[PDB]
């Protein structure tokens, strides 16, 4: 599933 | 209390630099440097530039300039001070439900212009210094023409989205990944740092 990673 | 430390200011090491027909990134500062001017605060290096690279003790990512605001992400910066000429420089704005902050922007550095043109043609640029083409997908969504690992977009956070025209579309703030693959960005649309503004 797609997440949101914080670059 | 006596021995409670201080959290350093964030300090520019560098930028990207988009003067010219060649995008590339620049080092202006060196480690030990960096790590004796985010104790002091005090950095009298010349900026130039709208993008700069900038670094905590735990953390490189990058800084625009719009509208004579240097912003960055919230989940880099923190509430941090900036290093400048004249000692740390306090956030003007910090807003962690947007996880966005800004600074008065470095004299001597370019500010870019909040884009009107309401396209959807967008282009990102990273800490390596490439200039990515990306879809607008939505407000705060585009994706990405060709897939990169996440490895690729890491410390590429504050960095601005541009539309053809070279203006400010937005601040990129996230990959968005599956198995580590990110197929698509999520940024701060520059309409919402045009909220915080005014
Ligand atoms: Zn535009």
């Amino acid at each position: 599933q797609e997440r949101e990673v914080p670059c | 209390m006596a021995s409670m430390k201080k959290k350093g200011s964030v300090v520019i090491v560098g930028r990207i630099n988009l003067s010219g027909d060649t995008a590339y990134a620049q080092q202006t500062r060196g480690e030990e440097g960096c790590q004796e001017t985010s104790q002091t605060g005090r950095d009298k290096n010349q900026v130039e530039g709208e993008v700069q690279i900038v670094s905590t003790a735990t953390q490189t990512f990058l800084a625009t300039s719009i509208n004579g605001v240097l912003w960055t992400v919230y989940h880099g910066a923190g509430t941090r001070t900036i290093a400048s000429p004249k000692g740390p420089v306090t956030q003007m704005y910090t807003n962690v439900d947007k996880d966005l902050v800004g600074w008065q922007a470095p004299q001597g550095s370019r500010s870019l212009t909040p884009c009107t043109c309401g396209s959807s043609d967008l282009y990102l640029v990273t800490r390596h210094a490439d200039v990515i083409p990306v879809r607008r997908r939505g407000d705060s969504r585009g994706s990405l023409l060709s897939p990169r690992p996440i490895s690729y977009l890491k410390g590429s956070a504050g960095g601005p989205l541009l539309c053809p025209a070279g203006h400010a579309v937005g601040i990129f703030r996230a990959a968005v990944s599956t198995r580590g693959v990110a197929k698509a960005v999520d940024f701060i649309p520059v309409e919402s740092l045009e909220t915080t503004m005014r």
